[PDB]
């Protein structure tokens, strides 16, 4: 399940804002996402990211 | 810019803030209308912000215009990293002493050459802490080989890597996209690294001489 996966910020240098799904919170937060490579549990909205993991 | 130093208001002019509601990544001005950055640096609805110093604070200074159009170089690989180039055309000119462009290379800068790094990302290693002012990193370019040492397998002849091999002085988050400076010219574009800072990890720049044809004829054609 990558919903449980911990955000991946990335070898890349940018400070783009992105969600995850934290299932300790159950909820999705931001994290900082440095613009490539990105793993599955990164969301541009937190709509996207409860809708893809919410209750997970 | 990690274990950088605080450039002065308006010393690096060249430099620029993309801004998609916050500062997500640098640029250089090298047109009055036309904006390098890096490829990963790709986002819709960019407003380009000149002449800026305290990214937080409306000082005067500035001009906030938004692109028309960003063109990603057409071989860039969102995997390997290679071709991590973009143009940005601002949808109006802008007014060139704070705000002024900088020269494509001629040539290739060899490896020892000191460059100039700015910009506004983390300034920790450990940690996130983001400035307000621009930040300032004085590093040498270093050679193919050691580059290639420490990322075995990941650098391409369109990459070159730059710093110190103790660590303690890097690019980091938020520092994507912006300039290299050597000799007055635009040498690189802050790419990637592994973390920040860190021993023997040198950051990754996109090496801007193979570029300078691609570059002056897209910016010509658009
Ligand atoms: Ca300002």
């Amino acid at each position: 399940d990558f919903c449980l996966e911990p955000p991946y910020t990335g070898p890349c240098d940018a400070r783009i804002i992105r969600y995850f799904y934290n299932a300790k919170a159950g909820l999705c937060q931001t994290f900082v996402y440095g613009g490539c490579r990105a793993k599955r549990n990164n969301f541009k909205s937190a709509e996207d990211c409860l809708r893809t993991c919410g209750g997970a | 810019i990690v274990g950088g130093y605080t450039c002065g208001a308006n010393t690096v002019p060249y430099q620029v803030s993309l801004n998609s509601g916050y500062h997500f990544c640098g640029g250089s001005l090298i047109n009055s209308q036309w904006v390098v950055s890096a490829a990963h640096c790709y986002k819709s609805g960019i407003q380009v912000r000149l002449g800026e110093d305290n990214i937080n604070v409306v000082e005067g200074n500035e001009q906030f215009i938004s692109a028309s159009k960003s063109i990603v170089h057409p071989s860039y690989n969102s995997n390997t990293l290679n071709n991590d180039i973009m143009l940005i055309k601002l949808k109006s000119a802008a007014s060139l002493s704070r705000v002024a462009s900088i020269s494509l290379p001629t040539s290739c800068a060899s490896a020892g050459t000191q460059c100039l790094i700015s910009g506004w990302g983390n300034t920790k290693s450990s940690g996130t802490s983001y400035p307000d002012v621009l930040k300032c990193l004085k590093a040498p370019i270093l050679s193919d080989s050691s580059c290639k040492s420490a990322y075995p397998g990941q650098i391409t002849s369109n990459m070159f890597c730059a710093g110190y091999l103790e660590g303690g002085k890097d690019s980091c988050q938020g520092d994507s996209g912006g300039p290299v400076v050597c000799s007055g010219k635009l040498q690189g574009i802050v790419s990637w690294g592994s973390g920040c800072a860190q021993k023997n990890k040198p950051g990754v720049y996109t090496k801007v001489c193979n570029y300078v044809s691609w570059i002056k004829q897209t910016i010509a054609s658009n």
